[PDB]
């Protein structure tokens, strides 16, 4: 996911500590504030994609 | 040529062989008097069934005269694909402009 | 030419030599009848895998035909530059128009 695929990463990340917290803000809260029940996930056939 | 004041005259070949431009002025220049001593064999309602078999085969002849204007229409709805195992079938929401300069 | 109605024909050399302009038409114009008398050695899931390295490595081919078109790939991010001891490594947001007349 990071900008530097040359300076790759398996153990040491690139993101701040609030980065996933920001996603936990954006996914768990804001999308239900626009959902009113109407949204759902998807599992991806990346071979088809 | 078909006569549109007689019930037992209108066939499928009389409408298809006549052009779509020629179908306009032929029907507009008929006679107001309807004749009733020799009728159409399938009745008065059956002659209207036979008249509509020529106009449906006339746009297919009109599509040939405009085949050098539009393209080949790719499918509109999914479920129609040869390869359904590595990709989906798309479906054209046909918002395009079929036109060949 | 790889036959798209038998999965025992798709290799990476046969698809990369094919352009992506022509792979649009070859998928929709095939035979709908899937055949099952010659299976695939990597499995039928491995035949989809062998198809997509054939498409991905062909993306260099569709790009090299457009090599007189776009610009040099600017370093998008920091850390990609040689001399670091007095000036930094820039990262160029590639929001421009890659086009050379």
């Amino acid at each position: 996911t990071q900008a530097r695929a040359a300076d790759a990463a398996d153990d040491r990340p690139h993101r701040p500590a609030d980065w996933t917290v920001h996603h936990k803000i954006y996914y768990y809260v804001l999308v239900p504030a626009f959902s009113r029940g109407r949204c759902c996930t998807a599992g991806v056939r990346f071979d088809r994609v | 040529a078909p006569q549109f004041h007689r019930p037992s005259t209108i066939t499928a070949d009389n409408v298809r062989a006549l052009g779509t431009r020629g179908l306009v002025l032929a029907t507009n220049n008929a006679q107001f008097i309807m004749d009733n001593s020799y009728p159409h064999p399938h009745g008065t309602q059956g002659a209207v069934r036979e008249f509509l078999r020529g106009q449906a085969a006339a746009l297919t002849d009109l599509g040939v005269t405009h085949a050098n204007n539009t393209f080949a229409p790719q499918p509109m709805f999914a479920g129609d694909a040869a390869a359904e195992w590595l990709r989906p079938s798309f479906g054209l929401k046909r918002t395009y402009s079929p036109f060949v300069v």
